[PDB]
């Protein structure tokens, strides 16, 4: 009744598919994330530094 | 302390990057696949 | 993890290669764009056997395409399924073959055989556990039986352990496709005998008489004997991607199938193939299957196996049957006809089974083996090759590249002796 | 150092409780608390078994999110 | 107190622990996870062992060299019960070949089975023994298999070692090259094994056409009825009855010699539902069925020899004084016949535990079950016929360069057709009339 | 397996009779209504969707177990909407056998013993009076508390708005019971003893 | 291993219920009602067969179906 | 009363003494601000912290260790995250310019300027204590700072205090995994100066426990905070029994009488039992004979030794949690009756058995899983050669056409050092040999 069909469930092409848009940064959530400290306590990048004891270089 | 190895080991020459005439050929029995005859025959004991 | 690499050349080696995976994508539920869509779990476990992975989730396989003028490379690429291919698997010349043996093999293939040895060397170390290699080429031609033949020597000599299986469109020559093809066909078969493991030969004209009168369509096309070629290549490891009663991959094949080294040529041959205006009548059993399995009309060679003896046979079954009558027809099968069987050797018939079977179908078979019947063509081309030779017509093109005559004398007698030695066994008694 | 507890399960007892013991008769080392001691350890075990795969399988997720983004 | 510990290795080996495995799971209640059902008889330390955090574990060792039969185990309905760590798998398979699996790729993966067999024992206190499984006709079943057995010996020694092989059939069989390594193996498990057992799969085909009425049975219906065997055989250990026997009493009273140590066996009733519905499955008659020649498990033909010594269990309801006088019948008909030297001749075990049924299956559920293991000179025609088929196609050195080639000497084939040869000759010395 | 076309309904059917002959083995006290009121816990909002995971740990609670590839078949042939949730309802749905028409006649001719007010609704307290007596000989006809403490025998079941019991769930409760017994025979040893009713 | 059942039918007896059995009289060997438990058993071993040659069936039509299918 | 003073050196010292003090302050309850959690209102008694801390008289407890190295990165992110108040601010010495993998600069040029600080703060925290048990030193050894500062402050400490014990867990190289391609030098000169500095030292080289990791706990990309944790853990089953009561105690001093036969041998290898992960944790029931029984597997050992290649000198196993003696001798029994190990011939006797009562305290974000028993080994044997000997062969091919000399004699270090160096190492090798022998 009729004939061969390649492409399943109707996946559209990116090419045509909406357009580019600010997500360059999307794994860039983590990217500027130390691992000496961290990976011990917390799991995202540390605040900014507010205090530092003497003889911190 | 040996660690004999068997069919594919771990250690080669130049096995990821070795790369840097008409004469010669494979003969006629050279190839591994090709050559049908055997060696000779030993008693073995498998007494142990 | 027992993972095979594809590595195909020629024109006839892309052409088969490209209806190929084609077949085995839609078995696993890949689309074109590299994205699984499969609806069952059997159809991921064992997907790394073929194909790799890439960022996104995408599989690529781990196929090469080898060729001297990108004029066939380019067809393949902008068909269905061209982009899963990597881009960088394709390595090509500007000149071409001319469909002599000495410039695919000595001046042209050997100049360029050091990038794609680079490529299948990545290959080959990038997997886990490499289990072997498959070829797809053609005998008659120059890029595909010239170049192949090299590269199956030169990765011979850096892998001696993994095993080599070949498919060989071996030419006939009531198909005379190319009037200098008993020099390629004869130098081929030389180079061929000392390195592979196992080979599988297929006949253009076998496969028109079945297109013709088995399957009864009216105008067949390449798209329908490639289809055929690629429908037995992926019956012979089938078990090894999915799981059965009885397991069985390459090297059980090769081990239950060649009593002697060098007698490691094969028939294969498909089943069920049914016409649209006769399946109507026909019931889907076992005995149905094995009864078309060992007809002689059947077989993917010009070669007739009721002139000579079975030196051994094996089979392979896919979808859910019982083991009783797999065991059962094999045995009566074997003691009706104790004249097409060698005598000195019990039970020279392997089974093994599957729990898939093909999408659309319930049960299958694919049946490999070896008979002593394949000697009449190597005669066949020995003597045509001979009688070509004796004259030095069209000589002067392969000795123009330095080649000697002393290689084509080695090669009349390599040929000879293997056919000579191949022939006592139909006559041994015990 | 210190030497505290007789055992890891059962501490000292009140001095009232051992109203006798001047005579070998009642040792309180014979247990008759071993079975339900046991049997309630193997439940212990189980909860802290079902927490660390369920904490497991969270930062299994997590890792995978992170790969799932970059691509 | 008293455990056993299974050895499984190969397709054959393994695929027939996951029928022992769901048996013996239903028999004592245990759950596919591996917890007890019932609010609830320490019957299932025989086999199960207490791992203190709730579920139970098996005192068992899956072996092989290629994983695709290991990953359904891993997968089915019981991956959460096995131990993570003891299904063993490699990467190649043997592929038919006796002499990969026992040279080259064997020491690679014998010394984790080691290890892991050795941790099984510690645990134990009064283990009785071992039980193996492994299919001859197969690469890594008779490869590795000799190379435990080999290397068991000297590990513990006084242990016991049973074996449950699958040799091959008369006439119909998968493999080819099996006449090669069935000649090996045995040259092998004849000085290694305590008690062996024959279980050729045509016989049990015909068991099944035969009784089961099943047109099409396959390799699962075998299982269950191999399954049954176990069960029966090591039932006496865990449950109660009037006449207990041990692993320790079959050797006992069933090995006349150390050499002779091969066993055929039979079980009764076997029986379908549908003609179940007319026979009346008395005691007198279930042994009698046991003792019928095309109800042997092994296809032997025990008329064409002497019983040296006759094993034989009953479980369910029988009654002791019902049982000896079926003995008396069975001495009473001619066409059985022990041999001279052995005026008695039967050892009688009864255990009270009825045999439990495995849904979908298809044997029917009743009061009485008995199970025969018999020890016959009649065995050595199998080996007789094993020689011819060696013997044929080894006149023309065919399939000989592959096992060559890794490793094996030529002289292997020359040792094992005389040791198999002198095993014939001691059969039918030992069946003479003094 | 290779669940192209009709491979998915014979694959279903499979399991369909496997669930079966577990519940047909066990013969004691799981009943296919427990499925229905063990799943309304997991629905959590009534929405009658559950997914792979909360679907497992139901089944397997229950005691069914199947392997990873099984579920798989299971999920694509009841996700009727295409949101990657079984439907539990339509699933229960399924696997339940209707009811034999001999069996028909038992469970109407004891309801109608029972119901000689024509009525068709029966007054839960007379089933548990009955239920004791073919009991216990020495019950007594007085009792201090009888409705609740004979009621227990009662309420397995659901009522209408009423409180008194309909027929149409009078043999929706006795029909689901009907599936841990696969015995007709044994069907009628535990009606006209436990009821003290026979005759056919 | 253990005896705790004289027979597979009957258990021990309550030490109350031997009485006398000093003097050989009786011995409870004699059944009595062996008739009356053998009439019973037939009747639940026919149960068993009628069950399972249902369950059969029932698996034949299943069988059957598949190839309704196919076809 | 009782004080042990930690000294770490290096970047492996620092990042090891990491995980170490956060399992302390977790075991003991303090918050990483310096103090207990404001929850738990009772007052306070205890008073088991005592050995690892001190109260400052006013709230928040400081640790007794000190921290060294000459490349500040480390030490900066150590004061900079959420431990930034607990530490004294200068007890965390930190140099200008790295010795940069260089045996002769960590100990000719650099470490010069800054031994004499730390020395100072030692003896700051040693006059505090009074009740010194010993010192605790951890330092990678195939890194330049590690190894030269490592040797300076043991000749010192050897000096300034003479008979106090000192405890090294050095980290020597793997068999063929390493990092730097210069370590045989400095690992040699560090082996000599450690040869007559140090009590007892214990192997800890990273191949063994990547095998641990791979294998035990199913992780198949380590890294090294695993590794740390699992030293961490080691360090604190073997300083418990001086903090918590229990059945059978054994303190510092009972390692160097009742393991070491004679001066010169004390190079010993440890393991630990039970480490598996949870999805098979307690899946096995890890009774105390099972976990004993892995305790001596060799694939287990925490240094890659085998130990089947030799004879077992003497034994020091410390268990924790609820075992008992009854069965830890049942144990003993049954090892003693395994013939795959045997012992010495002059030691009839050779096992010393502690027990504590305090279970194993778990990490949040860690790997292991909680268990109500543990056991610690630390055991000396002549299998101990094997590390010496394939140590020996990498020095010399590098050695023989005087690879790197250059670097190290520029920078002061005569050039018959190495001679030596290797001299006594073979000594040393002849002394393991000569000692197991039977009479
Ligand atoms: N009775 C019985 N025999 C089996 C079963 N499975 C496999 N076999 C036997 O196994 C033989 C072939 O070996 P395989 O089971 O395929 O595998 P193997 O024995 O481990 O040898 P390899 O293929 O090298 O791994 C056949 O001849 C069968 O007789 C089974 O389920 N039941
Ligand atoms: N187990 C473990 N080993 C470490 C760790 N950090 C460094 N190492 C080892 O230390 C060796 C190098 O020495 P480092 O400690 O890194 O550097 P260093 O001791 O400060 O010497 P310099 O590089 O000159 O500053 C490496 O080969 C590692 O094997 C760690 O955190 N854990
Ligand atoms: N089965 C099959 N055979 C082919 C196909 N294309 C070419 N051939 C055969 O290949 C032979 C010529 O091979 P050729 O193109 O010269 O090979 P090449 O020189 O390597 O490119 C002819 O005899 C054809 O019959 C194809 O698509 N399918
Ligand atoms: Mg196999
Ligand atoms: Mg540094």
């Amino acid at each position: 009744q009729y004939a061969y069909d390649f492409n399943p469930a109707k996946t559209q092409s990116l090419q045509s598919r909406p357009i580019e848009h600010n997500k360059f940064s999307a794994w860039t959530g983590d990217q500027l994330y130390r691992t000496s400290y961290g990976t011990h306590w917390t799991s995202k990048p540390q605040e900014p530094k507010t205090h530092v004891p003497p003889g911190y270089a | 302390f040996e660690l004999s190895k068997g069919p594919h080991s771990h250690k080669d020459f130049c096995s990821t990057f070795g790369r840097v005439s008409t004469s010669d050929f494979r003969k006629k029995n050279t190839g591994t696949m090709g050559s049908n005859k055997l060696p000779i025959i030993k008693p073995f004991k498998y007494a142990d | 993890m027992r993972e095979i690499v594809h590595i195909q050349g020629g024109q006839c080696g892309n052409q088969i290669g490209a209806k190929f995976w084609e077949v085995i994508s839609d078995e696993h539920g890949i689309d074109p764009t590299g994205t699984y869509h499969g609806d069952s779990d059997l159809q991921l476990e064992r997907i790394n056997v073929y194909y790799n992975e890439a960022t996104g989730g995408r599989y690529v396989p781990r196929a090469i395409l080898m060729d001297l003028e990108p004029g066939t490379m380019d067809s393949v690429r902008a068909g269905p399924f061209g982009q899963l291919f990597r881009p960088d698997n394709f390595v090509f010349g500007q000149t071409g073959a001319g469909n002599n043996w000495a410039k695919g093999h000595y001046t042209e293939g050997a100049e360029l055989i050091d990038s794609v040895l680079d490529v299948v060397r990545k290959e080959a170390e990038g997997c886990d556990c490499l289990q072997g290699f498959q070829i797809t080429h053609s005998l008659g031609g120059g890029t595909g039986s010239g170049m192949g033949t090299l590269l199956i020597s030169k990765v011979r000599e850096e892998y001696p352990d993994r095993i080599m299986e070949t498919f060989s469109v071996v030419p006939s020559p009531k198909v005379s496709d190319t009037v200098v093809e008993p020099y390629n066909a004869t130098l081929s078969v030389h180079q061929l005998v000392e390195n592979a493991d196992e080979c599988m030969v297929i006949d253009n004209e076998a496969l028109y008489d079945i297109c013709f009168r088995t399957l009864k369509l009216t105008t067949p096309t390449y798209g329908d004997l490639n289809h055929l070629v690629s429908a037995a290549m992926s019956g012979v490891t089938c078990c090894l991607r999915f799981p059965g009663q009885l397991n069985s991959d390459l090297r059980k094949l090769a081990v239950n199938l060649i009593p002697f080294p060098r007698l490691h040529f094969f028939m294969i041959g498909f089943a069920p193939l049914t016409s649209r205006g006769s399946q109507q009548y026909r019931a889907l059993t076992v005995p149905e299957l094995t009864q078309q399995m060992f007809d002689a009309k059947n077989m993917m060679c010009a070669a007739d196996p009721r002139h000579g003896r079975y030196l051994t046979a094996s089979a392979l079954f896919r979808g859910r049957m019982s083991t009783k009558e797999v065991d059962e027809q094999m045995l009566n099968v074997q003691n009706k006809n104790s004249s097409y069987f060698v005598e000195w050797i019990p039970n020279n018939i392997k089974s093994s089974i599957c729990d898939i079977p093909p999408k659309g179908l319930k049960m299958a078979v694919t049946f490999v083996g070896n008979s002593t019947a394949i000697q009449e063509m190597f005669k066949r081309v020995a003597e045509q090759f001979t009688a070509m030779f004796r004259r030095k017509a069209f000589l002067h093109w392969y000795t123009g590249e330095g080649m000697d005559e002393m290689e084509f004398t080695e090669a009349e007698s390599n040929m000879n002796d293997l056919v000579s030695e191949y022939q006592q066994y139909q006559d041994a008694t015990a | 150092m210190k030497r505290v507890k007789e055992s890891y399960f059962r501490e000292h007892p009140h001095w009232s409780d051992i109203n006798g013991c001047s005579g070998a008769k009642e040792f309180e080392g014979e247990d008759l608390a071993y079975d339900a001691r046991i049997k309630y350890q193997k439940e212990t075990q189980k909860q802290w078994i079902e927490q660390q795969i369920r904490e497991k399988k969270m930062r299994e997720e997590a890792e995978r999110n992170e790969e799932r983004a970059y691509a | 107190m008293r455990e056993v510990i299974s050895i499984h290795v190969g397709q054959g080996g393994i695929q027939v622990g996951n029928a022992c495995w769901e048996l013996f799971c239903l028999e004592h209640g245990i759950q596919p996870d591996g917890q007890m059902p019932s609010d609830r008889d320490d019957a299932f330390n025989t086999f199960f062992s207490e791992t203190g955090a709730g579920k139970h574990v098996p005192r068992a060792v899956f072996l092989d060299l290629e994983p695709t039969v290991i990953d359904e185990v891993r997968t089915g309905t019981y991956r959460q019960l096995f131990h993570p760590e003891q299904l063993i798998s490699g990467k190649e398979d043997a592929a038919n070949n006796f002499a990969r699996g026992h040279y080259t790729i064997g020491k690679e993966i014998v010394d984790l089975c080691l290890d892991r067999i050795r941790k099984l024992a510690d645990n134990c206190t009064g283990l009785q023994g071992f039980l193996v499984f492994n299919s001859v006709g197969g690469g890594t079943g008779s490869g590795l298999g000799s190379l435990l057995l080999e290397r068991l010996s000297v590990d513990y020694g006084k242990k016991s070692k049973l074996g449950f092989t699958i040799y091959p059939s008369p006439q119909v069989s998968t493999a080819v090259v099996e006449p090669y390594n069935s000649i090996l193996s045995t040259h092998s498990l004849l000085e290694h094994t305590d008690v062996a057992v024959m279980l050729d799969n045509e016989a049990i085909y015909d068991i099944c056409r035969r009784n089961l009425d099943i047109e099409r049975p396959t390799y699962t219906n075998l299982n269950r009825l191999i399954a049954q065997v176990i069960s029966s055989l090591t039932a006496s250990l865990r449950f109660d009855g009037a006449l207990n026997v041990d692993i320790t009493e079959f050797q006992t009273n069933l090995v006349p010699y150390p050499r002779i140590h091969f066993m055929l066996s039979s079980y009764a009733p076997i029986i379908s539902a549908e003609k179940a519905y007319h026979e009346q499955l008395s005691v007198a008659e279930i042994t009698n069925s046991a003792f019928e020649p095309a109800n042997m498990m092994a296809k032997c033909d025990p008329r064409h020899g002497k019983y040296m010594a006759c094993s034989m269990m009953y479980r369910g309801d029988v009654v002791p004084k019902d049982v000896n006088a079926s003995i008396a019948t069975i001495k009473t008909k001619r066409t059985i016949q022990f041999v001279d030297w052995c005026p008695t001749g039967f050892k009688v075990g009864i255990n009270y535990q009825p045999p439990t049924v495995v849904p979908g299956g298809d044997l029917a559920k009743v009061m009485r079950a008995v199970c025969m293991i018999s020890n016959s000179t009649a065995i050595a025609e199998v080996f007789s016929r094993l020689d011819h088929k060696f013997d044929l196609m080894y006149a023309k050195r065919a399939f000989v360069h592959w096992y060559v080639g890794e490793g094996m000497e030529e002289g292997e084939f020359s040792e094992a057709r005389e040791d198999l040869a002198a095993l014939e000759k001691d059969y039918e010395e030992v069946g003479i009339e003094t | 397996m290779s669940l192209y076309g009709v491979g998915l309904n014979v694959q279903v059917d499979r399991i369909k009779t496997e669930f079966r002959l577990y519940v047909s083995k066990q013969k004691g006290g799981l009943n296919v209504r427990n499925l229905r009121r063990i799943f309304e816990q997991l629905d959590y909002q009534q929405n009658g969707q559950l997914n792979l995971d909360d679907f497992k740990a139901g089944l397997n609670k229950f005691g069914f177990f199947l392997k990873n590839v099984d579920y798989q078949c299971l999920l694509k042939y009841f996700d009727v909407e295409q949101n990657g949730n079984v439907n539990y309802l339509a699933f229960l749905s399924c696997i339940s056998q209707t009811l034999n028409q001999r069996r028909a006649n038992f469970v109407l001719k004891v309801f109608d013993s029972i119901d000689s007010e024509q009525k068709g609704a029966v007054h839960p307290f007379s089933l548990a009076e009955r239920l004791e007596v073919v009991k216990n000989k020495d019950y007594q006809i007085g009792s201090k508390t009888r409705e609740q403490l004979v009621g227990e025998y009662v309420a397995q079941f659901h009522k209408n708005q009423d409180g008194l019991i309909t027929r149409d769930e009078f043999v929706s409760y006795y029909e689901d019971l009907g599936l841990g017994i696969s015995s007709d025979q044994h069907f009628i040893e535990i009606l006209q003893t436990q009821w003290g009713i026979k005759e056919d």
